């Protein structure tokens, strides 16, 4: 069975903006391939080499004075936020998915002012450390420094700070 | 397991008899508007949708109320439709469905007699995947799997191997 | 609640455009970001380097020839301009957000003019000052010269300035 | 109160194109701007290099022989052209906008015939000179050669040329 | 007054394709420019080098056998063709325009066979010589090799090849 | 009078593709020119060089192993084919077009199933010899190997082979 | 006659998601061509290199776990799957086409989440081993380590890793 | 080999007396609604596709269900059409059709007689190949083929040579 | 064998983990000096191993890590000491460590330009003399230039011509 | 003649097959020696051959293939033997395999900068003694330095002028 998402709640710093958040866009997370035909091959097999960066891109559609606050700032990875939702699906077992996201907020975009519309401003968050908990446990788990590259529960890269020293 | 029409017409005259007690009749095919705050369920149309790849039959119904009530209580009628509008934002209905989409809500000249003159006719649109899924490709159970060599090969002596097996 | 726009008034030098600006764009803010993957790491960190350019693009409908005369100029940040603006929300709260910005007026566009239509002459200036004031107090406050970047009232490059000696 | 044209002409050399002129578009003005961080800055100040070339393109809906002769000529500026406008706003007070231009005729660009339909040839002059009055008076008055770049009459290339010996 | 066009002849050599040649494009002729700014100037004048290329685009719908075995002969300036156009203004002066041309035929494109609808063929050829005469007297003559570019009678390279000895 | 298509099969090796066939395209049969302006000339004409590369892409819409295992070959030129169309004008006479082809099937594309459409496959050969034959006769005859370049019967390069000795 | 698909099955490592895949997209296999022409020949013929890179694109729509878990796994070709299809032509003989497949899951995107669509997860797997069987019988295999391009039984590189030893 | 529409009248007529035992009489074209549970089909109709390459004229036709049924019973006529719409997922008819496309299911207002009030249309769409393939071209069979050489060559002495020869 | 590439890196300075900053490094080009020997009898030259030459590392900061600066110049030559890390993720999950103790002098700080808005990218250079590197933790490399050790795979390869020196 | 190019490579070092990391090879580039000679009673001079020079047959791999990085500097030079096989496979199926033994020092590794999301390339260089290529398993080219074998496609090119040198 699809599951139908219902509810939507949006954090900056704890403040909750439960209401006008219309469109939000969690980080599509990218594995670094390179098509890679060595010697005794024909078609290329793809390798890892980390992930590709993460833009989240939110948009609220109010002048907010809590959201706005966060561009700019001297260091990286202030702006946190906590998106929390619920997909209902399979007899009203909504699963709480929450997306708890860190990193510059590296874009404000206010649109055009037609004189009468709304806001809709827009944003846009280079994450750094970004959590995906699908019904309270853990799914993506992405620290790119320290190298905390985790899949549901297990580091991926407990192998790698072995040989590395981290 | 899988649903039913009369599943679905069970769940929905269950559920807004105890949402709406103003409310005093919601048959899901009834007539005769005999008193005055009564809700008629009906069926308007039901149509195709993407086909999922089982034997289930997509079909999203457009599901109707018609809420009977005599003239000179429209403001009474749009408190009942207010309060159907308001269910419908989550309602799965509790039989494992997508949850309904409203659609409208509006006052509606109907064919039908007009001595209740004043109705509003509420429509939503919800998903039904109706039937069994049906397999097609395979049907060779865990029991039935021998697997041999090269020189345990041959109609002349068999595979003398199962797959649980020791370890 | 979302924040409906009710006025905007726009300034050039004082005189009044109130009215007769359909469409105002203020320039969208971005971080010059870096997908920044150093030894110990595997997704990139984005680095702010600063900001990029700001474009502010507003398109009046008239031969105006009190905007048209800023074009061009010998110096930059001589055509400068007041926006005044007005959101809408929460129980009759018209939050008076202004955004005054200051830079070259870059581009002055006629459209086509097929003899009949309104004008919609087009506008862009490479905004150097930018102060954006939301419900009185400040929010973003960029001058890009002397190195200025102030966010809500604190100022994000006061320790670079006395790194720097300026 | 927006300013809807009503009146259009075009002349070439002298011959009134008045009618069948469907489009026009003058020149967008660009100044060529360069995105410019020093040492003491974040955000790039914007700075002057003189203009972009400018393209005038109209499209008449004729076999002309009155403006196709006019392509592909041994001089350039030798095709000149004056646009005459008419914007009707303020209680009829009609301001009278001339355009008048000079320039190679860059491209004379026909249609598809699709036996049946209207002409519509188009053109394009690249444009030297060119000199807008709105309301009788002088807006834009662009000679490249000479450098005499002159917004509402003041020359602001005044102070290059005493410093050039021209 | 505009001019509707009237009728269309198409030969390829000689042979009548009058009916079916729905769409024909005859070549835009684009001066070869140059965005030149020197010393003494700011914004670029635009200089001639000479014409770009010629391609002239008509698209018969038919497998012909007498416009398909124009492709890839050994020698370019082999299909010629002459086009006839009738444009229809100013009480029934039909103008006679004519644009005979000649080049390599560079393309033959039959497009996609559906199983039911008409060919549509189409056609590209690129041109060399190119002659338009709109009614009866010239306007273009541009013969590329020999350095031929006329324009309403007169030879816009008479200066040139009394220099080159041509 | 233009021609509406009423026939089309395909074949592949002899298995008759009568039917489904929804889609076919003939390689677009392209001249490599080049702009070629040398001294004593101003606008450049176009030269030979010889053909460009030749994709024929035909689109069955069934699982057909018939055709799918022409994919990957260890040979190119495997892969034939033979299209036959029928186009009919000029009062029933349909002219018989027929439209041989070779080469390597450089790609099989199923397209999206999204469970309960039709199967739609994509494909394209990257056509060596190719042989258009209009109402019996020749009219296009491509070997790329051997250069056998042909139009209409007579072979466009039986100049050149004579020089090169083939 | 055409096959319209009727069922459709999706494994990722036995976990049946029969029911909620929308959308599906089996690799297009591409042959690494060139456009090749030596010496003596003008076309270009085009050689077999190889394959290129092969991606397949479901896109389910849930939170899944059971899909998300295959994410950014340390070793490629741990995400392997098992589609199931049924294409249904010629007097109800559906034939069973199943595409198993295998390779590194190496995108996961979520789309936008506006608080009541549904959920549309989209995935992306950079195929390593792809093996398609249409009717029980075997179509393509393409293993692209060790080299195992087959075709309908027959391995095309049999031939090639005799002469690598491989 | 081919199909013809008499060929799919009686198909369609033939399965749906075995899926719906509840359904009376399913008649292609009958009148007259004798009794409670009947269902008519029709023919709304035929429009044109995407032609093929043979002679076949490429045709989908709006087929067109009708239950009829006593007004009262609008629940015992959704069970009726909930029973055709799951049937046409796959269906084919056992003819080499391609599978029927389900389009809507409401109820209407018909221009017949309205005795038997309550009717609901379900109309589907099925593409038809109707006719013979028709060749065009060439009709020289294997029979005939000789393959001479250059100096047998000629109408004088005949190119003596069969293409089945010796091995 | 697997594909294998190079994935994640490190760089370590008398313990001091460079985890942040190290955009890029350099291992030691070993490489034989070689006199191309062509002499009486023979063509062709035939590439006589005389020893190996110089050994500089290069890497490159973009920080002010000064815990890098501090060890240019100083009076104890082959007093930096480091190690260059890195990891071979391969196809088949588990990693294959490379790391490269060196111990030479750094021979070259080199700051490059500050274009302000671009990175500083901090380029180095150590001439080393000790060099060891490992592959899964088994030696492969002892390269000592005084005292003469140069053991390739553990085993020595000037051991006979340094009991003859009698060193 | 048919079109023919390279599709696919192969190395290997004393029997272990490199199936697996090889990006890159390279063959060392047989070259003449040529001194140019003008002389009295000609002019545009005539290119004797003197000889061949060095042949270096670089190649890269980008693991840790320590079974490759185990022959760089041995005692015994010449002792790094392996072949650089390689198929044509042509335009008409049947590929023509290019097999080249080598045997000579491996005088180079040089690894390349860690960029640290980007490949190694651990590029390599041998300066090979012994060298024979073989085209479809017929000779073409066996180059020994010492002891005077050069001979090309199987015919000894030297032997004239090494039964007079008397070796």
């Amino acid at each position: 069975i699809p599951q139908t998402l219902t509810n939507t709640n949006l954090f900056i710093d704890g403040v909750s903006f439960a209401g006008d958040v219309p469109s939000l866009t969690l980080p599509k997370l990218a594995v670094k391939t390179e098509q890679y035909r060595a010697g005794g091959m024909d078609a290329p097999v793809s390798i890892d080499m980390g992930l590709e960066a993460m833009e989240a891109k939110f948009s609220t559609n109010g002048a907010r004075r809590e959201a706005l606050n966060f561009f700019g700032l001297a260091d990286q990875s202030a702006f946190n936020g906590v998106f929390r939702g619920s997909f209902k699906g399979q007899k009203g077992a909504s699963v709480p998915v929450v997306a708890t996201l860190r990193g510059l907020l590296k874009e404000v975009d206010p649109g055009d002012w037609k004189a009468g519309e709304k806001a809709e401003f827009k944003y846009a968050v280079a994450v750094s450390y970004y959590k995906l908990e699908v019904d309270g446990r853990e799914v993506y788990e992405i620290d790119p420094v320290n190298g905390v590259r985790a899949i549901n529960g297990v580091d991926q890269l407990a192998g790698m700070r072995n040989d590395l020293g981290l | 397991q899988a649903v039913t029409l009369e599943a679905l017409y069970a769940a929905i005259e269950q559920v807004l008899r105890e949402r709406l007690p103003e409310a005093q009749l919601i048959g899901f095919w009834p007539g005769v508007p005999e008193n005055t705050p009564a809700v008629s369920l009906e069926i308007a149309e039901l149509l195709p949708e993407r086909d999922p790849g089982t034997g289930e039959s997509a079909l999203l119904c457009r599901l109707q109320a018609r809420i009977m009530v005599p003239p000179g209580a429209d403001r009474q009628a749009v408190s009942i439709a207010c309060g159907i509008v308001r269910t419908l934002r989550e309602q799965t209905w509790n039989l494992s469905l997508q949850p309904a989409r409203f659609v409208r809500s509006a006052v509606d000249g109907s064919r039908e007699e007009l001595k209740s003159l004043r109705v509003w006719l509420v429509e939503w649109t919800q998903s039904l995947r109706l039937g069994d899924p049906e397999w097609a490709w395979e049907d060779q159970p865990p029991g039935s799997l021998m697997l041999g060599f090269d020189p345990q090969t041959g109609p002349g002596h068999e595979p003398d191997y199962f797959a649980p097996e020791a370890l």
